[PDB]
Protein backbone atom coordinates (compact mmCIF):
# COMPACT_ATOMS: atom_id res chain seq x y z
CA UNK A 1 0.00 0.00 0.00
CA UNK A 2 2.77 2.55 1.14
CA UNK A 3 6.56 2.63 -0.18
CA UNK A 4 7.59 0.82 2.59
CA UNK A 5 5.70 -1.51 4.82
CA UNK A 6 6.52 -1.47 8.60
CA UNK A 7 6.58 -5.20 9.35
CA UNK A 8 8.44 -5.82 12.92
CA UNK A 9 6.92 -9.34 13.75
CA UNK A 10 7.63 -12.66 11.60
CA UNK A 11 4.91 -15.04 10.71
CA UNK A 12 4.01 -17.63 12.39
CA UNK A 13 5.02 -19.74 9.37
CA UNK A 14 8.41 -18.37 9.38
CA UNK A 15 9.06 -18.87 12.79
CA UNK A 16 7.90 -22.36 13.35
CA UNK A 17 9.99 -23.51 9.77
CA UNK A 18 13.34 -22.03 12.39
CA UNK A 19 12.22 -24.10 14.77
CA UNK A 20 11.48 -27.09 12.72
CA UNK A 21 14.97 -26.29 11.20
CA UNK A 22 17.23 -25.90 14.85
CA UNK A 23 15.91 -28.73 16.14
CA UNK A 24 16.65 -30.81 13.22
CA UNK A 25 19.94 -29.81 11.62
CA UNK A 26 19.98 -32.24 8.62
CA UNK A 27 22.48 -30.50 6.26
CA UNK B 1 -2.61 25.78 4.13
CA UNK B 2 -1.94 22.31 2.38
CA UNK B 3 -4.77 19.49 3.40
CA UNK B 4 -5.99 21.07 6.57
CA UNK B 5 -3.11 21.03 9.26
CA UNK B 6 0.59 20.99 9.25
CA UNK B 7 1.20 17.22 10.03
CA UNK B 8 4.95 16.63 10.95
CA UNK B 9 6.40 13.53 11.69
CA UNK B 10 5.16 11.89 15.12
CA UNK B 11 7.07 9.18 16.96
CA UNK B 12 7.19 7.06 13.53
CA UNK B 13 10.79 8.29 12.99
CA UNK B 14 11.43 7.13 17.13
CA UNK B 15 10.26 3.67 16.36
CA UNK B 16 12.18 3.33 13.14
CA UNK B 17 15.51 5.15 14.14
CA UNK B 18 15.85 2.96 17.44
CA UNK B 19 14.70 -0.26 16.01
CA UNK B 20 17.62 -0.12 12.97
CA UNK B 21 20.05 1.19 15.82
CA UNK B 22 18.65 -1.86 18.14
CA UNK B 23 18.91 -4.04 15.06
CA UNK B 24 22.65 -3.03 13.81
CA UNK B 25 23.69 -3.90 17.05
CA UNK B 26 22.33 -7.13 17.02
CA UNK B 27 23.95 -7.39 13.54
CA UNK B 28 26.97 -6.69 14.63
CA UNK B 29 27.03 -9.21 17.58
CA UNK B 30 25.63 -12.49 15.66
CA UNK B 31 27.86 -11.96 12.47
CA UNK B 32 30.69 -11.74 15.06
CA UNK B 33 29.66 -14.54 16.80
CA UNK B 34 28.65 -16.49 13.53
CA UNK B 35 32.13 -15.60 12.13
CA UNK B 36 33.76 -17.12 15.50
CA UNK B 37 31.81 -19.97 14.91
CA UNK B 38 32.71 -20.72 11.20
CA UNK B 39 30.74 -23.95 11.98
CA UNK B 40 31.64 -25.75 15.23
CA UNK B 41 31.75 -29.09 15.85
CA UNK B 42 29.22 -30.48 19.15
CA UNK B 43 31.62 -30.76 21.19
CA UNK B 44 32.87 -26.75 20.04
CA UNK B 45 29.55 -25.62 20.24
CA UNK B 46 29.47 -26.29 24.02
CA UNK B 47 33.07 -25.47 24.52
CA UNK B 48 32.63 -21.96 22.73
CA UNK B 49 28.81 -21.36 23.44
CA UNK B 50 26.81 -18.07 24.61
CA UNK B 51 27.72 -18.08 28.39
CA UNK B 52 28.12 -14.26 28.74
CA UNK B 53 27.49 -13.76 25.31
CA UNK B 54 24.98 -11.51 23.94
CA UNK B 55 24.31 -10.43 28.06
CA UNK B 56 25.19 -9.10 30.65
CA UNK B 57 24.40 -5.47 29.86
CA UNK B 58 23.35 -5.51 26.09
CA UNK B 59 21.12 -8.57 26.04
CA UNK B 60 18.14 -6.45 26.30
CA UNK B 61 19.04 -5.26 23.15
CA UNK B 62 19.17 -8.13 21.01
CA UNK B 63 16.43 -10.11 23.48
CA UNK B 64 14.29 -7.26 22.71
CA UNK B 65 14.67 -7.21 18.65
CA UNK B 66 14.61 -11.25 18.82
CA UNK B 67 11.09 -10.98 20.64
CA UNK B 68 10.30 -8.53 18.31
CA UNK B 69 10.54 -10.87 15.07
CA UNK B 70 9.86 -13.87 17.09
CA UNK B 71 7.34 -12.37 19.81
CA UNK B 72 5.34 -15.80 20.84
CA UNK B 73 8.69 -17.93 20.41
CA UNK B 74 11.49 -15.99 21.36
CA UNK B 75 12.51 -18.12 24.56
CA UNK B 76 13.00 -20.96 21.52
CA UNK B 77 15.31 -18.72 19.82
CA UNK B 78 17.44 -17.52 23.26
CA UNK B 79 17.59 -20.71 24.07
CA UNK B 80 18.65 -22.14 20.97
CA UNK B 81 21.56 -19.27 20.79
CA UNK B 82 21.88 -20.79 24.47
CA UNK B 83 22.66 -24.34 23.33
CA UNK B 84 23.56 -24.76 19.56
CA UNK B 85 25.19 -21.51 18.30
CA UNK B 86 26.42 -23.32 14.70
CA UNK B 87 22.52 -24.63 14.21
CA UNK B 88 20.58 -21.58 15.32
CA UNK B 89 23.23 -18.34 15.31
CA UNK B 90 23.12 -18.96 11.08
CA UNK B 91 19.81 -19.54 10.60
CA UNK B 92 18.51 -16.81 13.18
CA UNK B 93 21.13 -14.33 11.88
CA UNK B 94 19.75 -14.91 8.03
CA UNK B 95 16.21 -14.34 9.15
CA UNK B 96 17.75 -11.29 10.72
CA UNK B 97 19.70 -10.35 7.83
CA UNK B 98 16.95 -10.23 5.60
CA UNK B 99 14.75 -8.33 7.93
CA UNK B 100 17.90 -5.73 8.67
CA UNK B 101 17.88 -4.76 4.89
CA UNK B 102 13.96 -4.55 4.86
CA UNK B 103 14.10 -2.72 7.95
CA UNK B 104 16.40 -0.49 5.73
CA UNK B 105 14.13 -0.29 3.00
CA UNK B 106 11.71 0.85 5.57
CA UNK B 107 14.32 3.68 7.06
CA UNK B 108 14.85 4.78 3.69
CA UNK B 109 11.23 5.76 3.14
CA UNK B 110 10.61 7.55 6.73
CA UNK B 111 14.70 8.44 7.84
CA UNK B 112 16.07 8.76 4.51
CA UNK B 113 13.60 11.11 2.93
CA UNK B 114 13.10 13.00 5.99
CA UNK B 115 17.05 13.64 5.72
CA UNK B 116 16.77 15.12 2.30
CA UNK B 117 13.10 16.75 3.01
CA UNK B 118 14.28 18.56 6.31
CA UNK B 119 17.98 19.65 5.03
CA UNK B 120 17.00 21.33 1.86
CA UNK B 121 14.93 24.04 0.74
CA UNK B 122 11.34 23.70 2.72
CA UNK B 123 10.28 27.06 1.61
CA UNK B 124 8.77 29.87 3.19
CA UNK B 125 5.04 28.27 2.57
Amino acid sequence: SNAAQLNYLLTDEQIMEDLRTLNKLKS
Amino acid sequence: SNAEHIYRCEDERFELDVVLETNLATIRVLEAIQKKLSRLSAEEQAKFRLDNTLGGTSEVIHRKALQRIYADKAADIIDGLRKNPSIAVPIVLKRLKMKEEEWREAQRGFNKVWREQNEKYYLKS
